[PDB]
Protein backbone atom coordinates (compact mmCIF):
# COMPACT_ATOMS: atom_id res chain seq x y z
CA UNK A 1 0.00 0.00 0.00
CA UNK A 2 1.39 3.35 -1.22
CA UNK A 3 0.44 6.66 0.32
CA UNK A 4 -1.56 9.08 -2.06
CA UNK A 5 -1.14 12.58 -2.72
CA UNK A 6 -2.63 15.01 -4.92
CA UNK A 7 -1.49 17.88 -6.59
CA UNK A 8 -3.67 20.12 -8.18
CA UNK A 9 -1.01 22.94 -9.68
CA UNK A 10 0.05 22.84 -13.27
CA UNK A 11 2.23 19.39 -13.87
CA UNK A 12 4.49 21.31 -16.42
CA UNK A 13 5.35 24.08 -18.53
CA UNK A 14 3.35 25.81 -20.72
CA UNK A 15 3.83 26.32 -24.33
CA UNK A 16 3.40 29.86 -25.87
CA UNK A 17 1.12 29.81 -28.39
CA UNK B 1 7.79 3.95 3.12
CA UNK B 2 6.44 3.93 -0.77
CA UNK B 3 4.64 7.21 -1.78
CA UNK B 4 2.81 8.56 -5.48
CA UNK B 5 1.69 11.72 -6.28
CA UNK B 6 -1.32 12.60 -8.79
CA UNK B 7 -0.93 14.99 -10.69
CA UNK B 8 -4.69 16.03 -11.41
CA UNK B 9 -4.36 18.68 -13.80
CA UNK B 10 -1.81 16.87 -15.78
CA UNK B 11 -3.11 15.68 -18.45
CA UNK B 12 -4.80 18.70 -19.30
CA UNK B 13 -1.39 20.29 -19.30
CA UNK B 14 -0.14 17.74 -21.63
CA UNK B 15 -3.05 17.95 -24.23
CA UNK B 16 -2.83 22.03 -24.00
CA UNK B 17 0.81 22.19 -24.84
CA UNK B 18 -0.22 19.43 -27.87
CA UNK B 19 -2.29 21.78 -28.75
CA UNK B 20 -0.16 24.50 -29.33
CA UNK B 21 2.28 22.10 -30.85
CA UNK B 22 -0.28 21.85 -33.80
CA UNK B 23 -1.13 25.72 -33.61
CA UNK B 24 2.84 26.46 -34.12
CA UNK B 25 3.03 23.34 -36.45
CA UNK B 26 5.28 21.79 -34.58
CA UNK B 27 6.01 17.91 -35.54
CA UNK B 28 2.81 17.28 -36.71
CA UNK B 29 3.71 14.91 -39.12
CA UNK B 30 0.50 14.13 -41.17
CA UNK B 31 -2.35 16.34 -42.79
CA UNK B 32 -5.74 15.58 -43.34
CA UNK B 33 -7.63 16.59 -46.66
CA UNK B 34 -11.33 17.18 -46.57
CA UNK B 35 -13.11 18.47 -49.86
CA UNK B 36 -10.41 21.36 -50.53
CA UNK B 37 -9.16 22.06 -46.91
CA UNK B 38 -6.16 21.04 -45.39
CA UNK B 39 -5.72 20.38 -41.54
CA UNK B 40 -2.23 19.43 -39.73
CA UNK B 41 -1.76 17.09 -36.91
CA UNK B 42 -0.08 14.47 -35.20
CA UNK B 43 -1.29 10.81 -35.68
CA UNK B 44 -0.77 10.18 -32.42
CA UNK B 45 -3.07 12.08 -31.06
CA UNK B 46 -5.83 11.10 -33.97
CA UNK B 47 -5.24 7.59 -33.08
CA UNK B 48 -5.96 8.53 -29.68
CA UNK B 49 -9.08 9.81 -30.55
CA UNK B 50 -10.34 8.05 -33.51
CA UNK B 51 -11.04 4.20 -34.04
CA UNK B 52 -10.60 5.21 -37.99
CA UNK B 53 -7.63 6.70 -38.43
CA UNK B 54 -6.21 4.36 -35.66
CA UNK B 55 -6.91 1.61 -38.20
CA UNK B 56 -5.46 3.99 -41.19
CA UNK B 57 -2.29 4.43 -39.13
CA UNK B 58 -2.50 0.80 -38.15
CA UNK B 59 -2.48 -0.08 -41.82
CA UNK B 60 1.00 -0.80 -43.43
CA UNK B 61 -0.11 0.43 -46.54
CA UNK B 62 -0.76 3.91 -45.70
CA UNK B 63 0.94 4.23 -42.27
CA UNK B 64 4.35 6.40 -43.67
CA UNK B 65 1.48 7.85 -45.40
CA UNK B 66 2.17 11.63 -44.86
CA UNK B 67 -1.23 12.88 -46.18
CA UNK B 68 -4.72 11.23 -45.76
CA UNK B 69 -8.40 12.30 -47.56
CA UNK B 70 -11.58 11.22 -46.58
CA UNK B 71 -15.25 11.36 -48.06
CA UNK B 72 -15.90 14.03 -50.22
CA UNK B 73 -19.33 14.78 -48.71
CA UNK B 74 -17.63 14.98 -45.28
CA UNK B 75 -17.83 18.99 -44.85
CA UNK B 76 -14.87 20.99 -43.25
CA UNK B 77 -16.69 22.30 -40.46
CA UNK B 78 -18.16 19.53 -38.92
CA UNK B 79 -14.46 17.79 -39.01
CA UNK B 80 -12.68 21.05 -37.91
CA UNK B 81 -14.86 20.75 -34.62
CA UNK B 82 -13.89 17.56 -34.01
CA UNK B 83 -10.62 18.24 -34.33
CA UNK B 84 -10.31 20.64 -31.82
CA UNK B 85 -12.19 18.72 -29.58
CA UNK B 86 -9.55 15.91 -30.05
CA UNK B 87 -6.89 18.67 -28.55
CA UNK B 88 -9.01 20.64 -26.27
CA UNK B 89 -11.61 18.40 -24.84
CA UNK B 90 -14.14 20.83 -25.99
CA UNK B 91 -16.99 20.27 -28.34
CA UNK B 92 -18.05 24.00 -30.13
CA UNK B 93 -21.50 22.98 -31.13
CA UNK B 94 -24.47 25.15 -33.33
CA UNK B 95 -28.05 23.78 -33.36
CA UNK B 96 -27.41 24.42 -37.19
CA UNK B 97 -24.15 21.74 -37.24
CA UNK B 98 -24.40 19.60 -34.68
CA UNK B 99 -26.06 17.05 -37.06
CA UNK B 100 -23.54 17.01 -39.51
CA UNK B 101 -20.67 16.78 -36.30
CA UNK B 102 -22.48 13.85 -35.00
CA UNK B 103 -22.66 12.29 -38.48
CA UNK B 104 -18.63 13.17 -38.96
CA UNK B 105 -18.00 11.38 -35.27
CA UNK B 106 -19.59 8.45 -36.18
CA UNK B 107 -17.29 8.24 -39.68
CA UNK B 108 -14.08 8.81 -37.60
CA UNK B 109 -15.50 6.39 -35.45
CA UNK B 110 -15.91 8.03 -31.91
CA UNK B 111 -18.78 6.48 -30.64
CA UNK B 112 -18.91 7.84 -27.29
CA UNK B 113 -18.93 11.52 -28.97
CA UNK B 114 -22.20 10.37 -31.07
CA UNK B 115 -23.51 9.06 -27.61
CA UNK B 116 -23.00 12.44 -25.85
CA UNK B 117 -24.61 14.41 -28.89
CA UNK B 118 -27.61 12.06 -28.52
CA UNK B 119 -27.63 12.90 -24.55
CA UNK B 120 -27.49 16.84 -25.74
CA UNK B 121 -30.27 16.27 -28.05
CA UNK B 122 -32.37 14.40 -24.86
CA UNK B 123 -31.74 17.54 -22.54
CA UNK B 124 -31.92 20.43 -25.42
CA UNK B 125 -34.67 23.16 -24.66
CA UNK C 1 -24.41 28.37 -29.68
CA UNK C 2 -23.12 25.67 -26.99
CA UNK C 3 -20.01 23.63 -25.98
CA UNK C 4 -19.91 20.32 -24.32
CA UNK C 5 -16.86 19.86 -22.05
CA UNK C 6 -15.06 16.35 -21.55
CA UNK C 7 -14.23 16.57 -18.34
CA UNK C 8 -12.31 12.90 -19.15
CA UNK C 9 -11.11 13.29 -22.36
CA UNK C 10 -7.30 14.60 -22.12
CA UNK C 11 -6.88 11.63 -19.36
CA UNK C 12 -8.67 9.14 -21.91
CA UNK C 13 -6.19 10.38 -24.27
CA UNK C 14 -3.39 10.13 -22.40
CA UNK C 15 -3.97 6.61 -21.41
CA UNK C 16 -4.21 5.78 -25.21
CA UNK C 17 -0.70 7.26 -25.64
CA UNK C 18 0.37 5.53 -23.31
CA UNK C 19 -0.81 2.19 -24.72
CA UNK C 20 0.72 2.84 -27.63
CA UNK C 21 4.13 3.66 -25.82
CA UNK C 22 3.35 -0.36 -24.52
CA UNK C 23 3.10 -1.57 -27.63
CA UNK C 24 5.45 0.34 -29.24
CA UNK C 25 3.62 2.15 -31.70
CA UNK C 26 4.12 5.51 -33.93
CA UNK C 27 6.85 5.42 -30.85
CA UNK C 28 9.59 7.63 -32.57
CA UNK C 29 12.66 7.95 -30.73
CA UNK C 30 14.47 6.02 -28.40
CA UNK C 31 16.32 8.13 -24.76
CA UNK C 32 19.36 6.31 -23.80
CA UNK C 33 20.03 6.69 -19.94
CA UNK C 34 23.35 4.57 -19.62
CA UNK C 35 23.52 0.97 -20.35
CA UNK C 36 19.19 1.36 -20.11
CA UNK C 37 17.60 2.58 -23.10
CA UNK C 38 13.54 4.46 -23.50
CA UNK C 39 11.12 3.89 -26.20
CA UNK C 40 8.43 7.46 -26.48
CA UNK C 41 6.49 9.70 -28.56
CA UNK C 42 8.66 12.99 -29.15
CA UNK C 43 5.67 15.06 -28.72
CA UNK C 44 4.59 13.96 -25.18
CA UNK C 45 8.88 14.21 -24.38
CA UNK C 46 7.75 17.91 -25.59
CA UNK C 47 5.01 18.27 -23.97
CA UNK C 48 6.41 17.93 -20.13
CA UNK C 49 9.94 18.96 -20.80
CA UNK C 50 12.05 22.08 -21.50
CA UNK C 51 15.05 20.12 -22.36
CA UNK C 52 13.15 17.91 -25.02
CA UNK C 53 11.27 20.66 -25.97
CA UNK C 54 14.97 22.44 -26.78
CA UNK C 55 16.33 19.31 -28.43
CA UNK C 56 13.93 18.13 -30.75
CA UNK C 57 12.97 22.04 -31.58
CA UNK C 58 16.98 21.78 -32.80
CA UNK C 59 17.32 21.46 -36.48
CA UNK C 60 20.18 19.28 -35.86
CA UNK C 61 18.88 17.13 -33.31
CA UNK C 62 15.47 17.46 -34.56
CA UNK C 63 15.00 14.33 -36.23
CA UNK C 64 17.44 11.86 -35.04
CA UNK C 65 16.10 8.99 -33.45
CA UNK C 66 18.21 8.40 -30.90
CA UNK C 67 18.82 10.77 -27.69
CA UNK C 68 22.00 10.01 -25.39
CA UNK C 69 22.25 12.07 -21.67
CA UNK C 70 24.55 12.46 -19.40
CA UNK C 71 25.86 9.09 -18.09
CA UNK C 72 25.06 10.16 -14.56
CA UNK C 73 21.63 10.32 -15.04
CA UNK C 74 20.50 7.29 -13.08
CA UNK C 75 17.39 5.17 -15.27
CA UNK C 76 15.42 4.88 -12.21
CA UNK C 77 14.84 8.26 -11.69
CA UNK C 78 14.59 8.84 -15.15
CA UNK C 79 12.11 6.13 -15.76
CA UNK C 80 9.60 7.81 -12.99
CA UNK C 81 9.43 10.96 -14.61
CA UNK C 82 8.89 9.24 -18.04
CA UNK C 83 5.96 7.23 -16.31
CA UNK C 84 4.80 10.19 -14.60
CA UNK C 85 4.41 11.95 -18.34
CA UNK C 86 2.39 9.35 -19.98
CA UNK C 87 -0.02 8.90 -16.21
CA UNK C 88 0.16 11.89 -14.42
CA UNK C 89 1.46 9.44 -11.35
CA UNK C 90 5.22 9.90 -10.07
CA UNK C 91 5.78 6.96 -7.73
CA UNK C 92 8.67 7.94 -5.32
CA UNK C 93 10.51 5.64 -2.46
CA UNK C 94 11.96 7.73 0.49
CA UNK C 95 14.87 6.53 -0.72
CA UNK C 96 14.76 8.01 -4.32
CA UNK C 97 12.49 10.92 -4.05
CA UNK C 98 16.23 13.21 -4.25
CA UNK C 99 17.44 11.67 -7.18
CA UNK C 100 14.13 12.18 -8.79
CA UNK C 101 14.27 15.61 -7.96
CA UNK C 102 17.64 15.82 -9.19
CA UNK C 103 16.90 14.34 -13.02
CA UNK C 104 13.75 16.26 -13.46
CA UNK C 105 15.89 19.28 -12.55
CA UNK C 106 18.10 17.92 -15.64
CA UNK C 107 15.06 17.70 -17.82
CA UNK C 108 13.46 20.97 -16.73
CA UNK C 109 10.26 19.38 -15.24
CA UNK C 110 10.77 22.61 -12.42
CA UNK C 111 6.90 21.80 -11.33
CA UNK C 112 7.52 18.18 -10.45
CA UNK C 113 11.10 19.73 -8.66
CA UNK C 114 8.55 21.88 -6.64
CA UNK C 115 6.22 19.61 -6.11
CA UNK C 116 8.34 17.20 -4.73
CA UNK C 117 10.11 20.16 -2.27
CA UNK C 118 6.57 20.93 -0.92
CA UNK C 119 6.37 17.36 -0.01
CA UNK C 120 9.47 16.58 1.92
CA UNK C 121 8.24 19.47 3.91
CA UNK C 122 5.26 16.86 5.03
CA UNK C 123 7.36 14.03 4.90
CA UNK D 1 -23.45 36.49 -31.76
CA UNK D 2 -24.37 34.79 -28.67
CA UNK D 3 -23.08 33.67 -25.15
CA UNK D 4 -22.22 29.89 -25.20
CA UNK D 5 -24.44 27.61 -23.01
CA UNK D 6 -21.77 24.93 -21.52
CA UNK D 7 -22.51 21.35 -20.19
CA UNK D 8 -19.94 18.63 -18.63
CA UNK D 9 -20.04 14.91 -20.13
CA UNK D 10 -18.33 13.29 -17.35
CA UNK D 11 -17.79 9.42 -19.39
CA UNK D 12 -15.34 8.21 -21.56
CA UNK D 13 -14.66 10.79 -24.33
CA UNK D 14 -13.01 8.14 -26.60
CA UNK D 15 -12.45 4.62 -27.57
CA UNK D 16 -9.62 2.65 -25.31
CA UNK D 17 -6.76 1.36 -27.10
CA UNK D 18 -6.50 -2.36 -25.85
CA UNK D 19 -3.12 -3.32 -23.86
Amino acid sequence: LVATVKEAGRSIHEIPR
Amino acid sequence: ADSQIQFTRHASDVLLNLNRLRSRDILTDVVIVVSREQFRAHKTVLMACSGLFYSIFTDQLKRNLSVINLDPEINPEGFNILLDFMYTSRLNLREGNIMAVMATAMYLQMEHVVDTCRKFIKASE
